[PDB]
This record gives structure tokens, sequence and C-alpha cells, in this order.
């Protein structure tokens, strides 16, 4: 439809978006874990 | 130009500056400087022309004799008090020669005559990586041996580099000599705080490196050497216009934008001493290094110059280049006014 | 200033950074960081000639996550540096009594001022 | 050198006249030799005789500046005898600027030289009499 | 469009070697665009030897 | 009779090396340079260093060999300059030798020379080793520490020399 | 300075050979012998003429491997230490790096042109 | 004080000025850089030898191997210079103007 000889993209890859969302969900999980540890650490030392 | 080979050579640039960062033996600092020079030669001369040849020649002579002057300084240090510790020196003579060797290295106003030349002919990746590493690495050593420097040297070279970088910038209608004189101006403001509180100097260093990274990325996006090409990049792409606007205005250092967080904090931790007339003369010349930014942005977007056709032809083909990292460094460089208590991240 | 844990220089947060409160949820500075990540992703979609607020929503998520994570560690460093500065200051205050004299802050019934009016 | 500009400041005000003027000529000649050394270093005067001629011209003008400034400084301090006000050195800097304009035989550049040099010299007196430091504390 | 736009003479001001000319300004030449000057030849060629009679 | 022989070798060193530094043609420059390198090797050999000076004479020599090859290759005149050929080179050589003999005068027949430091003008048998029991000729072990303790140092040395090799290769190749 | 004594005696030997060459035997009639000979033809200009060279890499290669000779020469004194395996490791790394440099410019045909 | 120290500093200063002002040859410049290297070498060696600073006597050998490979770099660049011209004076350097 309507193109000539090349989509350089347009049908997006199924590698990079899955990898970036996977590591970004990993980073959100780890930061929530960090902040919970920090609240526990403050109320532990005091 | 195998990419294995270029990854090797830039890894040696990495290794040279890491050796300069890591070591307390003076020979290792001198070796790191030399290795940085050795690897930074063939990043240039990827061209064939004698432009790159003679520019690398000038760079070689100036940078090599500055390194040998540094070795002279370390030798007079050990004719005096015998230690290989990077610490307070024990000679005004050796500190004089050492600061002048670093002054030839990173460029001061009596010593900058290789800088517009060496940026005049080289390609843009070469200029980017030499400006970033070759202006980061001597400032580490200056931070290391700050408490034993005769103040007249640093201060006079700083004032003179600011006023020469302001004065010479008014004429050059290329891009790279404008960028070189801007480098001189920022190195003047980086050196000028070194005897008072060096956290400001290293913050000035990081923000200047981010500004230059954005600048050279926005000159890699378009093969530009004069303002005429900048007018054609007005007529080919709209977002480049306002990005050149905001980045050149932050090169000027205006308060709502984020080129002001260096200057203002420097004036703070400068005028908490009783030097006032000299910082306000510095800041008036820092007003003066801004008119060539203004005529540049005038030529880019604030006016509309006539463009040649075949931009009709260029409209079909998008700017599908590589960018190093354009937007992240851009908005980290431009919207970072209210995070001034992220001064103390650096210390 | 100079460390004051100039022993582990790369120690980005020491054991002494476990005593002050961590940066809370929806603090205004980390909110501004997330806003900058949102604007960063907007202008990144503006670069590559792709539609704004469209087809880069995963990049919106990634940029916002990256900046919020970085700014989280930066805020923790900020709080540690200002806490150790305040503690060192107060130790040097308590250390020397006689060198920091408390003036007799007298009241204004006898503290004279020259006036020099305007007419 | 710090020693002979210290000799210039350490002339009391007071009158040790013709010696204040000799020190002012020495400062002007030193400054002229600086400027002339650079300007012959970056011109290749073609030839060496013309280089001596150019350095003689620049040191000649700068020594004239130093002489005329020292003379009008001493004359003002003898006539009015008030070391407090910088108006004597204001007259001094404007006299030096007008005589620089005389040595170049242009008039507008000489007038701007009068204005800028008068203000800067009166400022130097004003800050030294008020007491401002030489460039630094360097402490905090 | 009655909104004035700058012109070819503004461009010729803003184009060239340097901005402000002097009495020396002819020597600064307009620099090339590939940064390579193609014509360069001054005949640095072969050298003779008379490997001769005896 | 003579005692200042290390200082006299230094004087000969400075004479030949200043006539080197006055820049005549590199043929004569290399002649004065190898004269200076040999007598500097004599200085450091007579001072106490066993092999290091003869070593550096060898290395420095080979460098001057390659320098001579390239000055035959590239920089040739219709008639090259000597010290006594041109006005400027002759003036520089006479003035440098003049400053040398003037320093000789102020050291010999006077007390103190204070150009950059108050240099104590007397003979260099002081200071010196007071007969300490070496038994292993100190500088031999002083270089032998390079492979014992010298872990990081020769790593960066050999790495930079490998980079030097590939750098020369790519700059020559880049035509 | 015993070597200096011997060097002085050999220089006096060389000067007596110079003087017995020039002064003593016979005369020195001039006016054509001073001409430069090539094969029977007076050449163009003279020598000291710009002479290009073939090798470009080999001389600098000589220079760098002479410097690496200089690094390698305290192998005899190194051979008596308590840290033997470290000495062996760094020495093998030095020669292995040297041979890597040689074989690199050997496979990248650095020596396959006008040697 | 050991008067050889002052004399080698004298030779240093003169070789430095010879490296700075120079008539036309790049070759003489590289040559006098190599000379000033040798001067700094001999001075540092006599320092260490008076000190009995036997532990880190890596300074002479490593100082000079690094500075001689700098000279090797310079000879490569002089090869490129004399390749793109016939004469390599101060003339045929005036392009790429300041």
């Amino acid at each position: 439809k309507f193109y000539i000889q090349e989509p350089p993209h347009g049908s997006p890859n199924w590698l990079k978006v899955g990898l970036t969302l996977g590591t970004s969900a990993f980073l959100w999980i780890y930061l929530i874990k960090q902040h919970n540890e920090d609240v526990l650490e403050y109320k532990r030392r005091n | 130009m195998n990419p294995i080979i270029l990854i090797i050579i830039l890894m040696t640039v990495m290794l040279g500056t890491i050796i300069v960062m890591i070591s307390t033996h003076w020979l290792l600092i001198w070796i790191g400087f030399e290795m940085n020079m050795l690897a930074i030669i063939p990043i240039m001369m990827k061209k064939h022309n004698p432009r790159a040849t003679e520019a690398s020649t000038k760079y070689f002579l100036t940078q090599s004799t500055a390194s040998m002057l540094l070795m002279m300084a370390i030798i007079i240090n050990l004719m005096f008090s015998g230690q290989w510790t990077v610490m307070k020196l024990f000679n005004p003579m050796a500190s004089m020669l050492m600061t002048m060797a670093l002054a030839m290295k990173l460029g001061m106003a009596p010593f900058h005559f290789w800088v517009p030349e060496v940026t005049q002919g080289i390609p843009l990746s070469s200029g980017l990586i030499l400006l970033t590493w070759q202006k980061l690495a001597p400032m580490s050593v200056l931070y290391q041996i700050l408490p034993s420097i005769n103040l007249d040297l640093i201060l006079t070279l700083s004032i003179l580099s600011i006023t020469i970088g302001g004065w010479g910038g008014l004429n050059q209608t290329q891009l790279r000599k404008i960028m070189a004189y801007s480098s001189i101006a920022h190195m003047g403001w980086m050196t000028a705080v070194l005897l008072y509180n060096p956290t400001m100097t290293l913050l000035n260093l990081i923000i200047y490196i981010i500004m230059t990274s954005t600048m050279f990325t926005l000159f890699m996006a378009n093969s530009t050497t004069t303002t005429l090409s900048l007018s054609h990049t007005w007529n080919k792409a709209p977002i480049m216009t306002i990005l050149v606007l905001i980045t050149l205005l932050s090169m000027g250092g205006l308060p709502p934008l984020s080129g002001f967080m260096p200057k203002w904090m420097i004036i703070q931790e400068m005028t908490k001493n009783d030097s006032i007339i000299l910082p306000t003369l510095m800041a008036i010349t820092a007003l003066l290094n801004l008119y060539f930014y203004m005529r540049l942005t005038y030529s880019t977007a604030l006016t509309m110059f006539p463009s040649t056709n075949n931009m009709k032809m260029k409209w079909q083909f998008p700017t599908t280049k590589r960018m190093t990292l354009l937007p992240t460094m851009t908005v980290l460089s431009t919207m970072l006014l209210p995070l001034t208590p992220i001064l103390s991240i650096l210390e | 200033m100079t460390g004051r844990q100039a022993r582990a220089p790369l120690q980005f947060l020491p054991d002494e950074a476990r005593s002050l409160p961590p940066p809370k949820l929806t603090d205004p500075r980390l909110a501004y960081i997330g806003f900058l990540g949102y604007c960063s992703g907007l202008i990144d979609n503006a670069i590559r000639r792709r539609p704004v607020l469209s087809a880069g929503l995963h990049r919106q998520f990634l940029y916002i996550t990256s900046f919020v994570f970085v700014g989280y560690y930066l805020l923790k460093r900020q709080d540690y540096m200002y806490a150790v500065r305040d503690h060192d200051m107060f130790s040097y205050i308590k250390s020397h009594p006689e060198d920091f004299p408390e003036k007799d802050k007298k009241t204004y019934r006898e503290v004279f001022e020259e006036f020099h009016p305007v007419r | 050198a710090k020693t002979l500009l210290h000799q210039y400041w350490d002339i009391p005000e007071g009158t040790e006249c013709h010696r204040k003027t000799y020190a002012a000529t020495s400062i002007g000649g030193a400054s002229g030799l600086v400027v002339s050394a650079y300007s012959v270093a970056l011109k290749t005067p073609t030839s060496f005789l013309e280089g001596v001629a150019r350095t003689g011209r620049y040191t000649f003008t700068a020594a004239a500046i130093g002489a005329i400034f020292g003379l009008t400084s001493c004359i003002s301090a003898q006539v009015r005898e008030k070391p407090d006000d910088p108006l004597n050195y204001l007259i001094g800097g404007c006299a030096g600027g007008l005589t620089l304009g005389a040595r170049t035989r242009s008039y507008g550049i000489g007038a701007a030289a009068c204005a800028y040099m008068g203000l800067t010299a009166a400022l130097v007196k004003m800050g030294q009499l008020e007491g401002w430091k030489v460039f630094a504390e360097p402490k905090v | 469009a009655r909104q004035w736009q700058p012109d070819v003479e503004w461009a010729e001001q803003y184009g060239g070697a340097v901005m402000y000319p002097t009495k020396e300004t002819a020597h600064w030449k307009p620099p090339p665009w590939n940064d390579v000057d193609p014509p360069k030849d001054t005949l640095v060629s072969n050298l003779t030897l008379n490997f001769g009679p005896q | 009779m003579m005692t200042y022989i290390v200082f006299i070798l230094s004087i000969i060193f400075v004479m030949g090396f200043v006539g080197f530094s006055s820049k005549p043609s590199p043929i004569y420059g290399g002649l004065g340079l190898i004269v200076s390198g040999g007598v500097g090797c004599g200085i450091v050999l007579n001072f106490g260093g066993s092999f290091l000076g003869l070593m550096v004479f060898l290395i420095y020599l080979g460098g001057m060999m390659v320098v001579f090859g390239y000055t035959t290759a590239m920089a040739t005149e219709q008639y090259p300059e000597v010290w006594v050929s041109n006005k400027v080179v002759l003036g520089t050589f006479i003035t440098g030798l003049l400053m040398e003999f003037l320093m000789v005068y102020y050291v010999l027949k006077d007390k103190e020379v204070e150009i950059v430091f108050k240099f104590n003008g007397m003979g260099d048998w002081v200071i010196y080793d007071t007969g300490d029991s070496g038994f292993f000729s100190e500088e031999a072990m002083g270089i032998a520490a390079l492979y014992s303790y010298g872990t990081w140092l020769v790593i960066v040395t050999g790495w930079s020399l490998l980079i030097g090799v590939v750098v020369i290769m790519e700059i020559t190749r880049g035509n | 300075m015993n070597l200096m004594i011997t060097l002085l005696t050999n220089f006096t030997l060389a000067t007596l050979l110079v003087t017995i060459a020039f002064w003593l035997p016979q005369l020195n009639v001039y006016s054509e012998k001073t001409s430069p000979y090539e094969c029977g033809f007076d050449p163009m200009g003279s020598a000291r003429l710009p002479f290009s060279m073939k090798f470009f890499l080999v001389a600098i290669t000589f220079l760098l491997f002479d410097l690496e000779i200089a690094l390698l020469l305290p192998l005899p004194w190194a051979s008596q230490t308590t840290n033997l395996n470290t000495m062996l490791t760094m020495a093998l790394l030095l020669i292995f790096l040297l041979a890597v440099s040689l074989a690199y410019e050997w496979t990248q045909k650095g020596l396959e042109w006008t040697e | 004080m050991s008067l050889v120290y002052m004399n080698i500093m004298m030779a240093f200063t003169v070789s430095l000025t010879g490296l700075l002002m120079y008539r036309s040859h790049l070759m003489s410049s590289l040559l006098c850089l190599e000379g000033m290297m040798l001067s700094l070498f001999i001075l540092a060696t006599l320092m260490i030898l008076n000190s009995h600073f036997t532990l880190a006597s890596m300074m002479p050998i490593i100082l000079l191997v690094f500075a001689a490979c700098e000279a090797a770099l310079g000879l490569s660049l002089l090869v490129m210079v004399s390749n793109t011209y016939g004469t390599d004076y101060v003339q045929n350097l005036n392009l790429l103007q300041c």
C-alpha cells in the first residue's frame, strides 16, 4: 500500500521495545524496593 | 579505519584520563598526559588534506613542549623535597612552571594560538572528543595541586583568557573558531575560581562539557561550517532552529535558562571573599562574550535568509543520521535552573 | 571542603547516610525531574519526525524512569552532604566556647542610633 | 614589578615631587616595552631597524603618558593639597588621554581616551584611598 | 508579504572569510567546502644520475 | 692537580649542546649532539651510574640515526648552513658560548651565582657516598625492581608503545 | 679516566696519521682534482639535492623496537628476586606484546612496500 | 648543591629557547626537542644518584622511552608534512589561517 520498495521501519521490532520495557519495569521494582528499605532503615536506626 | 582500531584508540584515551585521575605518582600523571596526546593525534587526519596535517603539526609542537615543561616542573620539585606524592608543592618556581605548562595545555590567552587553528580544519568528532577529554584531564590535576599555587598566575591567566575569548569572538564567521573562543571563555571562568572553592570549577566543567556536547551534536546533524548552512537548516528542519536558539542562549548564560547556574554560583562563592571589583569586571566581560552568539542565532532562526533550491530535493529525505545523545543532554543542559542544590552532588 | 570519608572516595552513600529520612513520594523536585523526562521524550519524538505524544510512549516510560531513578540517588546524596555539613559545623561550634563570643544583645532603651533624617 | 609600583604607592602625598614623576615614567616605559615587545613579536617588521623604530614610537608615547600624568598629578597635589579626593587624578587621566590623542593626532579617539583614562585613574585612587585589596583576600 | 526579510547584501556581509575587513583582508581567502584544495603541484619529481662509461 | 673533572665534562657538554641547540643544518646538529651525548654518558658514568648512561647513549644514538636519515630525506638546501656560514647562526653560537664562559668565570674566580638559586660554587666531590657497603652496585638493583615490584608501570608502558606502533602505521597509511 | 687516557693516545695516533698523510711525502698541485666525480660527467647542481626515501615505516619501527630493547635489557638483574612468577608474567607479557606489534604490522602489510 | 645541577639547568634553558625560536626547519625543532629530553634525563638521573633513591629508579628509562616515542610520533608527522609539499619551511605552513 502506497509505498515503494522500502519500509525502513513502520512495522516495529519485537526485540527492543520488549527489552526496554522489561528493564524499565525492573528499575521501577528495584526503586520501590529501595524506598521501602530506606523507610525501614530510618525507622530501624531511630 | 577499522572500528576495532578506533575503539582501541578511544579506549586508550579513556585509559590515559583514568590514569591521570587515579595516580599519586607524578610520572604516571605525565605518562597519562602523553598517552592522551598520542591517541588523540590519529583521531584527527581521517581526512587526507594538509589542513589536518598542519593542524595536527601545530597541536603536536605546542602540546609536546607543554608536556616537557611539566616534566621540568616535576624534576625541580624533586631537586627540592623528595616525594612522589601529588600534594602541596614546595617551590614557587616549580609551581610557576607547572601552572604554565598546564596553561599551554588547556589553553590560556598567551597560549591559545593553536586552538582556533586546530579546530579550524579537523572533523567534528575529533573536535568534540579533544575538547571534552583535553579540557577535563588537566583540571583534575589543578584540583589536586590547588593549595600551593601563586595566585597572580591563575588569576591573571583567567582574566586574560576571559577577555581574549570575548574579544576574538566578535569577528570569525566560521563556526569552529567561534566554538574555540567560547572554549577559551569557559576555561577562563573554570580556572578563575580554582583558588577559592573548586567545587564550582568542577561544576563549571561538567556544565560546559554538556553544553559543548549539545553544540557539536547540533553541528553533527548537518554538515555546517558557516552561518549560511545554518540558514539552510532553518529552511530544512524546524526543531533545529529553536534548539540552536535555546542552546546558544544557554551558552550565553541567561538566568531563567540553565547556563546561569555556573556564573551565579561562582559569583556567590567568589564574593564571599572581599574581591568584588574583579568579579564584576569578569562578569561584564562575560556579558561581552555573547554578541557573537546573538549574531549566530540571528543568522539561524531569528531572521529568514534566502535558501538555495534542491532543498526541494532534500525534503523527501529525512535527517536519518546517528545522534550521540541529543535530547537528554539538551534538556539536561537547558532546563536545569531550579536544581541549584544539586551543587552538592559533585561534593 | 574536603572529606570526611576521604578514605572510600567513590562511596556514593556511606553508612552514615542511613540515619536521615529518605526523599519522600511526590516531593516537588523529583516531580520536576519526572516532568523533565516527559519533556525530554516529547522533544525526542520531535527530532525523528515522528508524531508528538505518539509512538514513543515506551520511550516516555523509559526516560521518565531513568531520570526519576537518577534524581532519587542525587537527592539522597544532597541530603547526606548537607547533614554532614551541619553536623561538622555544630561540632566545631561546641568545641570552642571562647572563640565564638555571644554578644550582650542589649535592648533599645539605651542602645543609641544616630538618626540623620530626611526632610 | 611589585617593588617599584610599591615605590610609587609609597611616595607620600606629601610631596617628593619629580621623583613621583620619575617613577611614573618608569611605569609607563615598562608598559611601553611590554606592548612594543608583543607588537614587534607578531608583525615581522621588515626590517630590524623598522622594529627598533616602532618600539621607540610606542615606548615614546607611553613614556610621554607617564611623564605628563606624573606632572599633572604633582601640580594638582601642590595647588589644592587635598589627597582625599580623586579629582586630581581625574584631571590626570584626562590629561594623559588628551596627550595620547596628541601623539596620534586624532581628536575623537583622544577625547574617549580622556574619558576612560580619567575615570579609571580616579577609580584607582578612589579604591586605594578607600582601601580595596590587590585582587584577593586570598583567604575565605 | 510586507514583513521585511534580509537579503543578498546581508548575506554577503555575513558570508566570506572574516566579518570586519582591514587593509589586509584580500589575503584571507574564502575557504573550501570539502576542506581540501585539489590543485597542488610544484614538480618535486625525479632526480638524475649518470651511471656512465667506466 | 685537576679535581673538577665532572664539572669540566659538564662544561664541554653544555658547549657542544648549545651549539647543537643554535640550529644549524641537522648534520652538524647531530655531530654536536652525539658529542654532547657521549660526554653526558661520561658525566653520569663518572658520577656513579654503572650502565644507565651507556644504555641511554645507545638509545639516543639510534634515534639520531633515524633523524639523520630523514634530514637526508627531506630538508636539503642548495648549500646547507654551517655554524660559520651565516650571520645569525654565528651570532647565536658566539653569544651562547659567551654566556658559558661567563658562567665559568663567575664559578671559578668568584663566590656565588644567583640567577635562579644561590648555587654553591665549589667542587663536586661533595656530596657523595661516604664509603657505604654496597656489595651489589645500587643502580643495578635499582633497575631490577622494575620487574619485581613494577606491575602496573610496565603494563601501561608496553600498552602505550603498542599504541605508538599502530599510530605510526595508521598515520602513514591514511593517504 | 683510564679510558680517557687511551682515547687521548688513539687521538694522537690519528693526528699523526693525518699529518703524515698531508704534510710530509710530496706536493699538492691543484685545479682539477677538486672536481666531484660520478662516472665521467659533471652532474646537475650537486649532491645535497632532495632525495626521497623508500622506507617510511621501517625507520620508526627500528626506533620503537630499539626502545623496547631498552625495556628488555634488565632481564639479567631481574632474574634474582623473591617474586619469581610475577617477573615471569610481566616479562612474557612484554615480549608477547612486542611480537603482537610486529605480527600486527606484518599482517597489515606495513613491511610489504619499499622496505 | 653540586654545580653540575646548575649547569644542566643552563643547558635546559638554552635548549628550550632553541626549541621555541627556530628559523625554518621542523627537523631541527624535533632534534632540539630530543636534546632537551636528554638534558632533563641526565639532570633527573644525577638527582636520583645523589639521593640513593634506589626504589623508584624507573624514572630515567621510562621517561626517555616515552619521550622518544613522542619523537617517533613527530617524525611520522614530519613525513606527512614533507609528503604533501616539497619544502617544509615556515612557508608552506601559512594555510589554515588564524
